[PDB]
């Protein structure tokens, strides 16, 4: 058959597959749960952020970084690698903002990152990214939500998920879209993001976790990406307890 | 990035250059093509081949005009011919049509495309082209001349030759049928006759692409009234015209 | 040095005169200023002589390459788009003033270009130094609808009267007629109005009028044999 | 080798026509047939191995 | 990884030695034979083509004789494609020394320049060698006729008579038994045909497999004339020497 | 284009409708039109330059001759039909000529006459043209000397054809020369040499480039 | 040990590395069937959408590269967007430097050269996609050009792609033999959509609902994709056939 086929990535294997990139989906598999609920008026990201020791500072680490003022980007897998992919799209977005003076569309932005991860798979000299991102936001064309696989694949989504608890998450997001196949509220969807992080914490029920939630919504936030904090965040927390009881 | 700056043609240990040897295998996989040099023209000939009949042959090309006085026809890989035809037109303008104002002689242009060959038998990150070309033409001082440019990067002047999968049988037929006076019309009868024994699939005026480098046609010149210039010497034969000469066997 | 272009129904006619001047002195009595960008696209040049020849040559190459790589006939608009770009990047240093006429698959076209890389359209266009003179005759006698016998006259008369109202004009009026669906007809010297008056005295000297200090032979006809 | 094949092959046409001796014409049939057979396999590069 | 697919063409072996230059010379021993003899009134250059065919045009071929400048022509034996490049370099450099000093380039200068070029590739760049062997026939006023051989290592050595290509051992031995110091071009014409006749792999040597050129000072006005003989004069001079 | 078709179609139709006497005037009319159209003297009767139009015209001038049916006049046209062949001077000169000779031979208009036409063709082919055409005609000319029962004249081409295709062997045209050789030596009536050349034809027709027809004969 | 690990030749004269691309194309299981109508070109393709959670509007394999050139993609979707981006870009550039909208013929040869260079590198992976470019040209009429990872391309009377395309090739070939006219004829584009859909229902032995079809038609001076609402009006039009 020939020996090789796993030392680079601009080889193809004899079956037309990759390696590194197929190996790269397993790098993403060790990551933290991260979900996205597409509501009618925006997106709600929520992410399990583990308190891995009692020596971490609570509510001072984040894995939800904003790109421009209206696109949240949230990742799992290799966390340093993941900041670099967000960093590239802050340069790309900023270039778009100068040239055309409008906030980069979600379909335009999807297109810009996508190429980038794909470009690293075309050389033997650059390591393919081992992160999967969920990103979206609100632009002038409505709300959209994207998941970008490490393979440089992305699609539209109504709910997406990544990490270890992707098995429970994917199953729990089918239920929420069969409760409301006619759409759901962005106020409401905060509370559901809470509920589907706590059920997905059962692959990872060894430890204890901090839930971080964010939203970009047209009718409560005016289409700007902000963090879910204060009293609203504690309501969602109390919601999740009562459900898992 | 690029870190491939090391040659992938390397000396083999009992001698020879291994990539260029291999690439000549890839020449003899492809179609069969031949050229006969007369005293007033050169004829070149090839067979079309498709995936299915659903392909058109009308938009396909395998014989190309490099300059109006010099055509080419290949046997080997389709992809490599396609880019190398375009690089041939390019150097022919850039290095003799901007410098001496006119199309280059056949000896000169051949020498340039052998140097295109040469710089992919060498340099990094490249393998040899996988075609062998006949580059037939007419210049004003070496007459009609037929060449064979090869994966080595050598050229040989010829008087009739063949390349491709039926090369071995073709040239013996052509050794015995050659003569030291041929007319261009008499040249054609040889080339068709030989190409009929190397085809076993369908035979038509649409599936044999035939080209003459005869003598000058002012009906392809595009204009009249500068008598200094004399029209395309290169003239690809339409399907209708080829078909009569097929019956003439 | 004037160029006319007259667009008509069936094609387009372009005509110019053949005198080259290098200042007050008349450098050449005949020079062809009608250039061939492609077989169906003739242009002519006005402005500086040394600058016109050189870029109608340069793009001659570039458009030919284009035509063979697309495997389809050239458009006129292509020659003009490559030309506009080529002049603007030197910012009008190279003085080209061309009138580029041509038939293609999309009817007939006639265009003018100026040295900065200005382009205008027109069904009558005028350029050069004798422009002003040629414009005047044209503008009286044009009308919509011309055939080729009509049009070729009108271009030829405008250049003819353009000769006697310019000083950089002179010699023979050349015409080139590009029909639609037809190979262009280069009628060199269509109207010859001026001919040199026959000298009243011959001036042929004897042999040996001149003196020879010394002389010798150089042989470079051959390169010597063994 | 081929020379010896032209002799056996000529003897086989003596059988075909039911002659009693090898005639000159048997050599003409031999030479052609053996040659067409030898050259076909050289120029088609095919062997006796399948 | 890119490093994974690197040959390393240009490290030493444990012997102290360059595999790829050795192998290059291996393949030039396959290639066509070329012999050069420096007479005391010319240089005769003669080379026998490695391929032949009767359909092959061999009447205006000059794929072994290449002129570098007006007074220096070379015979080629090796990778012809590699040689075509350096012949065209050489021609650029020879013309260059004439442009800037207005003086005929010495044989020594052009030969050393070409050698160092080969030399650059075995030294660095990670590239394969140029497998070419040149025999240089050249004239200069200073040292008269000068004769020279260069190898892929990019080293040059003088000769009075030398043979490269196929059958080097055989050709070299023959030259030595015959060679005298008092020889003109006529003796040289006879020897060059003759050694080629002994190394040949054809049942008889013929003119269509010979390429042949001389450089004589016996051309008129005390000038060097480069003559590449036409195949029909070669056939003539082949009747004189009684080879055929 | 338009008028040449009408006239040819109508002439054949009339052979098999009304009469061949009546049809012959249509063919006569068609003939005049082709000539005139050729060197612009009636055009083509549909406008437009010669171009493709002359190519069309020729294929149906090859349908005009020996297709109307036998006749003393049709005969006489055949020595002159070969003049229009030498004029057309494009691709189809050989194509028209080949099909015409075969058709002329098939209809027996007299021994005499076939030979005359053949000789004129080989002669034309003797100057310029193709040696391929020449040598092919040589095989037909030979056949007609055989039909004449001048077997000394046929033999002369046969022996000639043969020496030539021993420098151009493995050829189906040499199967034809061997087979014709056998026919002559039958009718000179000695069978030693009749057998000898037939032996030559069987070895050389084993090429798979020989048609159903050669084997049958 | 290294001859089937960069795009250099093998002892055979083949390039296995180039060949593996052709074995990657058919792993997406997406079929395409494309016929040239009378004055249109119609291409119909599947649109597999596996999970419930994909938003179906976004799932596509019909990319608009110009007004006159669409491009239909069989093979993995990363390689699809990079071939698609390079195409749109080259279309803009052509417009820029030559002053007319790009004709398809030229885009076919342009993406072919880029394919060719990708198999004469050592640091570039050939894109494993078969793209079919459908158009209506004003000089050469409706055409189909199919490019492939090697860098060969040819025009087509019709063409199909995917792993069941051997089947589709059979139906179309019979169709153009029996009729004896190189292109399908019917004046209205709407009805070439109907004929085309029948030939995919016969060949694959499967019916198609509105979310399973995604149809692109290049007519004159415009390329559009039919909304899934409009594709049902066509599915009904097969019920009266």
């Amino acid at each position: 058959i020939g020996t090789g086929y796993d030392l680079s990535n601009s080889v193809f294997s004899p079956d037309g597959r990759n390696f590194q990139v197929e190996y790269a989906v397993k790098a993403v598999e060790n990551g933290t749960t991260s979900i996205g609920i597409k509501c009618n008026d925006g997106v709600v990201f929520a992410v399990e952020k583990l308190i891995t020791s009692k020596l971490l500072v609570p509510q001072k680490n984040v894995k939800i970084q904003v790109v421009d003022r209206h696109i949240g980007c949230v990742y799992s897998g290799l966390i340093p690698d993941g900041r670099h992919l967000v960093n590239r799209g802050r340069e790309e977005a900023a270039s778009f903002k100068k040239l055309y003076k409008t906030p980069i569309p979600i379909p335009a932005f999807a297109d810009r990152l996508g190429q980038y991860v794909q470009a690293h798979t075309l050389y033997n000299s650059v390591r393919p990214f081992g992160v999967s991102t969920i990103f979206g936001g609100v632009d002038k064309n409505g709300a959209h939500l994207y998941m970008l696989e490490p393979s440089g694949s992305y699609w539209g989504y109504k709910g997406a998920a990544t990490g270890k608890g992707r098995q429970s998450a994917k199953a729990e997001l089918e239920k929420l879209v069969d409760h409301h196949p006619e759409g759901l509220s962005a106020r409401e969807a905060v509370k559901q993001a809470a509920k589907i992080i706590y059920l997905a914490h059962e692959d990872n029920k060894e430890k204890d976790f901090e839930l971080e939630i964010s939203w970009c919504s047209l009718s409560e936030t005016n289409g700007l990406h902000k963090f879910v904090k204060g009293d609203l965040l504690q309501e969602a927390i109390d919601f999740a307890q009562k459900e898992i009881n | 990035t690029d870190r491939y700056s090391f040659s992938l043609t390397t000396f083999s240990p009992s001698g020879k250059l291994g990539q260029i040897d291999y690439a000549l295998t890839a020449v003899k996989q492809g179609v069969t093509s031949l050229g006969i040099k007369a005293t007033n023209g050169v004829v070149i000939a090839t067979e079309k081949k498709s995936s299915s009949p659903l392909a058109m042959s009308e938009t396909l090309s395998k014989v190309s005009l490099l300059t109006p006085d010099i055509g080419a026809v290949y046997s080997g890989m389709g992809p490599d011919y396609r880019v190398l035809v375009d690089k041939s037109r390019k150097v022919a303008h850039t290095s003799y049509k901007r410098i001496y104002g006119e199309y280059p002689p056949t000896k000169l242009l051949v020498s340039e495309v052998a140097k295109i060959m040469q710089e992919a038998t060498q340099s990094g990150g490249v393998r040899p082209f996988g075609v062998s070309l006949l580059i037939a033409g007419h210049d004003e001082f070496n007459g009609f001349s037929l060449y064979q440019v090869d994966p080595s990067g050598s050229y040989f002047p010829w008087k009739a030759t063949a390349i491709g999968k039926g090369s071995v049988a073709a040239k013996t037929f052509l050794e015995k049928r050659w003569n030291d006076e041929l007319e261009l019309e008499d040249a054609i009868h040889i080339a068709l006759l030989t190409l009929k024994e190397s085809v076993e699939g369908e035979f038509n005026g649409d599936t044999i692409e035939l080209a003459i480098i005869g003598d000058e046609n002012p009906d392809l010149l595009g204009y009249t009234g500068i008598p200094t210039d004399k029209g395309p010497r290169f003239r690809k034969l339409t399907s209708q015209e080829i078909n009569d000469r097929l019956e003439a066997l | 040095t004037t160029i006319v272009g007259v667009k008509f129904n069936n094609g387009v006619v372009i005509a110019a005169d053949t005198r080259s001047t290098q200042g007050p002195i008349v450098a050449d009595k005949n020079c062809a200023k009608l250039h061939r960008i492609s077989p169906k696209i003739w242009c002519a040049g006005a402005g500086t002589a040394a600058d016109t020849e050189a870029v109608t040559q340069l793009i001659g190459s570039n458009i030919e390459l284009h035509s063979l790589y697309t495997s389809r006939e050239p458009r006129v608009v292509s020659a003009l788009q490559m030309l506009k770009q080529h002049l603007f990047k030197y910012q009008g240093h190279i003085g080209a003033y061309l009138i580029v006429a041509g038939v293609d698959p999309t009817g007939s076209h006639l265009f003018s270009i100026h040295a900065h890389g200005s382009t205008d359209v027109g069904y009558y266009l005028s350029l050069g130094s004798g422009s002003l003179a040629a414009m005047a005759v044209l503008e009286s006698h044009w009308k919509q609808d011309l055939t080729k016998e009509e049009a070729i006259k009108l271009a030829s008369d405008a250049i003819q009267a353009g000769i006697w109202n310019d000083l950089g004009s002179g010699s023979n009026v050349d015409v080139c007629v590009m029909e639609i669906g037809k190979d262009a007809e280069y009628l060199r010297n269509y109207l010859t109005p001026n001919v040199r008056e026959e000298k009243q005295k011959s001036y042929k000297f004897p042999r040996g009028t001149t003196a020879v200090l010394k002389e010798s032979i150089v042989n470079i006809c051959d390169i010597q044999e063994e | 080798a081929d020379v010896k094949g032209v002799c056996t092959e000529a003897g086989m046409y003596a059988l075909r026509e039911r002659r009693i001796h090898v005639t000159q014409e048997d050599f003409e049939l031999a030479v052609g047939k053996v040659m067409n057979k030898n050259q076909e396999t050289a120029i088609s590069v095919a062997k006796l191995f399948k | 990884g890119s490093r994974r697919y690197d040959s390393r063409t240009t490290i030493f072996s444990p012997e102290g030695r360059l595999y790829q230059v050795e192998y290059a010379l291996e393949s030039i021993s396959h290639a066509g034979t070329a012999i050069g003899i420096m007479a005391s009134d010319g240089i005769v250059l003669a080379a026998e083509r490695k391929v032949t065919s009767t359909l092959l045009e061999q009447d205006t071929s000059t794929e072994k004789l290449y002129k570098l400048n007006d007074k220096i022509a070379v015979a080629v034996a090796g990778l012809t494609a590699d040689a075509e490049i350096l012949i065209n370099t050489a021609r650029i450099h020879a013309q260059n020394y004439l442009k800037t000093y207005n003086e005929d380039i010495p044989v020594e200068i052009l030969v050393r320049r070409l050698s160092d070029i080969k030399q650059g590739y075995t030294q660095h760049g990670g590239l394969r060698p140029f497998g070419v062997s040149f025999i240089y026939a050249g004239y200069d006023d200073r040292y008269g006729y000068q004769l020279y051989t260069s190898n892929p290592s990019g080293n040059y050595t003088g000769w009075k008579a030398i043979s490269v290509g196929a059958n080097t051992s055989a050709a070299q031995t023959l030259l030595q038994m015959d060679y005298k110091d008092d020889m003109k071009v006529d003796d040289a014409i006879e020897l060059a045909l003759k050694t080629l006749s002994k190394t040949t792999d054809s049942s008889a040597l013929t003119y269509d497999r010979l390429e042949f050129a001389t450089i004589r000072k016996g051309a008129n006005d005390g000038e060097v004339y480069q003559k590449i003989f036409k195949p029909q004069e070669i056939k003539d001079i082949l009747v004189k020497t009684g080879i055929t | 284009m338009s008028l040449p078709g009408s006239k040819l179609e109508e002439a054949r139709r009339l052979v098999n409708e009304k009469q061949y006497n009546e049809a012959e005037q249509v063919y006569l009319s068609l003939l005049d039109k082709d000539s005139s159209q050729s060197s612009a003297a009636a055009g083509a009767s549909v406008d437009d330059k010669r171009r493709n139009e002359q190519e069309t015209s020729i294929l149906e001038l090859g349908q005009l001759y020996v297709t109307m049916g036998a006749k003393d006049k049709l005969r006489e046209f055949i020595p002159h039909s070969t003049e229009y062949m030498m004029q057309f001077a494009k691709s189809k000169t050989v194509k028209v000529l080949k099909t015409l000779i075969e058709k002329f031979e098939q209809v027996p208009d007299s021994l005499d006459d076939q030979i005359f036409v053949c000789e004129k063709s080989i002669e034309f082919a003797k100057r310029e043209k193709r040696v391929f055409l020449k040598h092919s005609l040589s095989i037909k000319l030979a056949t007609l000397h055989y039909q004449k029962k001048q077997y000394k004249d046929s033999l002369a081409l046969i022996n000639d054809l043969l020496r030539e295709f021993k420098k151009l062997d493995d050829k189906p045209s040499l199967v034809d020369v061997h087979l014709l050789e056998s026919k002559v030596y039958h009718k000179l009536r000695n069978l030693a040499k009749s057998k000898a050349s037939l032996t030559a034809a069987r070895t050389a027709a084993n090429s798979i480039y020989c048609p159903t027809q050669t084997v049958a004969e | 040990g290294y001859d089937r690990h960069i795009t250099i030749f093998s002892p055979e004269g083949r390039l296995y590395q180039v060949e593996y691309a052709f074995k990657a194309t058919n792993q997406t299981n997406i079929n395409s069937l494309a016929v040239r109508g009378k004055d249109c070109t119609v291409v119909i393709s599947q649109k597999k959408v596996p999970d419930k959670l994909l938003d179906p509007t976004t799932v596509s394999y019909i990319f608009c590269i110009s007004r006159t050139i669409g491009m239909v993609v069989n093979g993995p979707i990363p390689d699809a967007r990079n071939a698609a981006l390079r195409a749109k870009a080259e279309a803009a550039e052509f417009r820029y430097k030559y002053g007319y909208d790009m004709p398809c013929d030229v885009l076919a040869k342009r993406m072919a050269n880029l394919s060719q260079i990708y198999t004469q590198r050592a640091y570039m992976r050939p894109l494993g996609v078969i793209l079919t470019f459908v158009s209506v040209d004003e000089e050469l009429g409706p055409s189909i050009y199919k490019t492939d990872p090697a860098g060969y391309y040819v025009g087509y009377k019709a063409t199909a792609t995917g792993p069941k395309q051997q089947e589709i090739t059979t139906n179309l070939e019979n169709h153009f033999k029996k009729s004896k006219i190189d292109h399908i004829n019917e004046e209205s584009w709407e009805k070439v959509v109907e004929f085309a859909i029948t030939h995919m229902i016969d060949a694959l032995g499967t019916e198609f609902s509105k979310n399973d079809l995604e149809v692109g038609v290049a007519t004159k001076d415009k390329f559009f994709t039919l909304s899934a609402e409009n594709i049902e009006e066509r599915l009904v039009a097969i019920a009266e056939q």
